[PDB]
C-alpha cells in the first residue's frame, strides 16, 4: 500500500528468535498445557525429573497460547501505533 | 522504558570501554594526538546510542541483551576507526 | 518456390514462421505447422480410407495464447471456419 | 507508444509481480499494465509512456491527524530523496532541510499562504511518525539517515 | 486428436524475462507507426525482422504443397 | 521527474502563493 519508484524491513527469521524469547519471559505467551507451579515439594519433585514434550521439540514448533485477547489489545494499544489498524482481523 | 535503558548503559558502560586495550593500541597506530578522554567517552557513547537504535526492536527493552552486542561488535567497530573517523561519527558509521 | 525448397533445413524455417509474434511454444507451433500442411488422405485401394489432416488440441492455463493461435490459423489457411463453444449448436455445426 | 526504457521497467515489474505467486497473475496482466498505461497517457497529452505511468498501473493492479495516502505520499518522496545523497555523497539533511525540499516538490498543489504553514507543520509531525516507526535513524546537526532496516 | 499441447504457466524469472521482452516489443511493432509501394516495403521489412519467410509466400507455399 | 531539485527561494514563497490565491478569482 505504498506508491512505487520512478527511475520497511522484514526482519530475518534468525533475528526474531530473541524477540520471540522476550514474549515468553514476560508471560504474554504460555505453553499449550503449562501446568505451572506445583503446590508441594514432593509433587514438584516429579516435575523436576519428568521431561515433557516441549523440552524436546524444536524451538520453532512449541505450541503456545495467549493471555491477552485482540479486543484487549485494541482497548489498550495507542491509536498512534501503526499496527493499530491490524489489531482486528 | 526505552529512554532509561539508553541512559543506563551510557552511565554504566562508558568508563568500561574508554580504557580497553584495543582502542589505545589503535589510537597510537592512528597517532591521534588531539584525542581526549572527554572525546573518548562520547566516541564510545555514540556506539551505544547507535546499537540501541539499531537493535532495540531486536533485543527489546533489555539491559542484559545489549551489554553483549556492545562487547562483540566493539573490536570490529574499533578496527574501522581511522584518522578520518575521529571527528565525524557519520563517516565512521558509514565505514562500519 | 524451388529456390526456397533447396535451402538446407527448411523445416525449421516454416516452424519459426508460424505466428512469429508469439514467443516460445515451439512444440506447439510445430503442431500448427504440421496441421496446416496436413498429410496424405490415403484412400487405400479405394475400399479403405484414412483421414489425412492433423487434429490438434490446445490445453493449458489462461494467459497462454491458446485462442489467438486459432485467430491466426483462420488468417493463414486457405479455408477456415471459426466457432466458439457455447455460441455454437449441434444443428448449426453439422447441417440444418 | 511504449518507450524503450519503459520496456525494461515493464519486464522488471512483471517479474516482480510474477514472483509473488509462488489469484495468480498471467501475461494478460502484462498486457493490462500496457493498456492501463495507454489509458493514463490517453488522459494526458504526451504519447511517450514514461516509467511513471507504468508505476501507477503497477500500483493499481497490485493493490487488489493526517489521511493515509497524504502521509504515505510524503514517504516515497523523502525515502528516495535521502537515498540520493547516499549515491551523490553530498551532505546529509536535517529535518528543516528535508521539509524545505518537500514543499517545493508541490509548489503548484499549494493553494493559500495559510496552507504554507499548515503543510509545513504537518511535515515535521510526519518526521516524528517516521522516526517513531524507525525508518530514519537520528545521529549527530540533527542528522537523519536511513535507519539500518 | 493427434497432437495434444499441454501448457503450464509455471513461474521463473529467466523464462519471464525472455517472454516479456518479446511481448513488449510485439506491441511496439503492431502499433501504428508510390506510397503503396513504400508502405508495402515497410510491412515486409517488419516481416523480415521476425520471420524468415514472407507471409504471403508461405500462404501460397502451403497451398502449393497441399495441391 | 525529480526536476524540482534546487528552487532555493527566499521567504518570497509566501508571496508565491499570493499569486496563486489573489489572482485565482
Ligand atoms: N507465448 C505467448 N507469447 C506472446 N503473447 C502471449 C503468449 N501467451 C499469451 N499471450 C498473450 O495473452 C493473450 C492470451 O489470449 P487467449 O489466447 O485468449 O488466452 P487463452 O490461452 O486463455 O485462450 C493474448 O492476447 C496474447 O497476446
Amino acid at each position: 500500500r505504498i506508491p512505487t519508484v520512478a527511475p520497511i524491513k522484514l526482519w530475518l527469521k534468525k533475528d526474531v528468535k530473541n524477540v520471540w524469547e522476550n514474549l515468553v519471559q514476560l508471560d504474554f505467551f504460555t505453553e499449550k498445557s503449562a501446568v505451572g507451579l506445583r503446590d508441594n515439594a514432593t509433587a514438584a519433585f516429579y516435575a523436576s525429573n519428568y521431561q515433557f514434550q516441549g523440552t524436546m521439540i524444536p524451538f520453532d514448533l512449541r505450541s503456545y497460547q495467549m493471555q491477552i485477547i485482540l479486543q484487549e489489545l485494541r482497548r489498550i494499544i495507542p491509536k498512534s501505533n501503526m499496527y493499530y489498524s491490524w489489531t482486528q482481523l | 522504558n526505552v529512554d532509561e535503558v539508553s541512559t543506563i548503559l551510557v552511565m554504566s558502560r562508558c568508563g568500561e570501554l574508554m580504557e580497553d586495550s584495543c582502542l589505545r593500541k589503535r589510537i597510537i597506530e592512528e597517532q591521534i594526538t588531539d584525542c581526549t578522554d572527554d572525546q573518548f567517552q562520547n566516541v564510545a557513547a555514540n556506539f551505544i546510542h547507535l546499537i540501541v537504535q539499531a537493535f532495540h526492536s531486536y533485543t527489546g527493552n533489555d539491559i542484559f541483551a545489549l551489554n553483549d552486542l556492545i562487547d562483540f561488535k566493539w573490536p570490529k567497530y574499533v578496527s574501522r576507526i581511522t584518522k578520518e573517523n575521529i571527528f565525524e561519527p557519520l563517516a565512521l558509521y558509514k565505514s562500519a | 518456390f524451388r529456390k526456397i525448397s533447396r535451402d538446407r533445413g527448411i523445416i525449421d524455417k516454416i516452424i519459426s514462421s508460424m505466428a512469429p509474434s508469439i514467443y516460445g511454444h515451439r512444440d506447439i507451433k510445430t503442431a500448427v505447422a504440421c496441421s496446416l500442411f496436413g498429410g496424405v488422405p490415403k484412400n487405400v485401394n479405394g475400399k479403405h480410407s484414412i483421414r489425412g489432416d492433423i487434429n490438434v488440441l490446445l490445453l493449458g492455463d489462461p494467459g497462454t495464447a491458446k485462442s489467438q493461435i486459432l485467430k491466426y490459423v483462420e488468417k493463414t489457411a486457405h479455408r477456415a471456419v471459426f466457432a466458439t463453444g457455447q455460441g455454437a449448436s449441434a444443428v448449426g455445426l453439422t447441417a440444418s | 507508444i511504449l518507450t524503450k526504457e519503459a520496456r525494461s521497467y515493464l519486464v522488471e515489474k512483471y517479474k516482480e509481480l510474477r514472483k509473488d505467486d509462488a489469484y495468480r497473475i498471467t501475461v494478460r496482466q502484462l498486457e493490462s499494465m500496457i493498456r492501463l498505461s495507454e489509458a493514463i497517457a490517453r488522459a494526458n497529452c504526451v504519447d511517450e509512456i514514461t516509467p511513471s505511468f507504468i508505476a501507477e498501473a503497477y500500483d493499481l493492479l497490485r493493490q487488489s491527524t493526517v489521511t493515509y495516502d497524504k502521509y504515505v505520499s510524503m514517504m516515497n518522496m523523502i525515502v528516495r530523496k535521502i537515498a540520493e545523497v547516499d549515491r551523490e555523497g553530498a551532505e546529509e539533511l536535517t529535518a528543516v532541510d528535508i521539509v524545505d525540499w518537500y514543499l517545493l516538490q508541490k509548489e503548484n498543489d499549494l493553494g493559500s499562504l495559510a496552507e504554507y504553514w499548515e503543510e509545513r507543520r504537518l511535515a515535521f509531525k510526519v518526521i516524528k511518525r517516521l522516526v517513531k516507526d524507525r525508518i530514519l535513524m537520528e545521529i549527530h546537526k540533527t542528522v537523519y539517515v536511513i535507519h539500518p532496516n | 486428436f493427434d497432437i495434444l499441447c499441454v501448457v503450464r504457466d509455471l513461474v521463473d524469472e529467466e523464462a519471464d524475462e525472455r517472454l516479456a521482452t518479446f511481448v513488449v516489443d510485439s506491441h511496439v511493432r503492431s502499433h501504428p507507426e508510390n506510397a503503396r509501394q513504400r508502405r508495402l516495403q515497410r510491412q515486409r521489412k517488419k516481416e523480415e525482422e521476425i520471420s524468415p519467410i514472407p507471409q504471403e509466400l508461405l500462404m501460397k507455399y502451403i497451398h502449393y504443397a497441399r495441391t | 521527474m525529480y526536476k524540482e531539485k534546487m528552487p532555493d527561494s527566499q521567504a518570497n514563497l509566501m508571496d508565491r502563493l499570493r499569486e496563486r490565491e489573489r489572482r485565482s478569482a
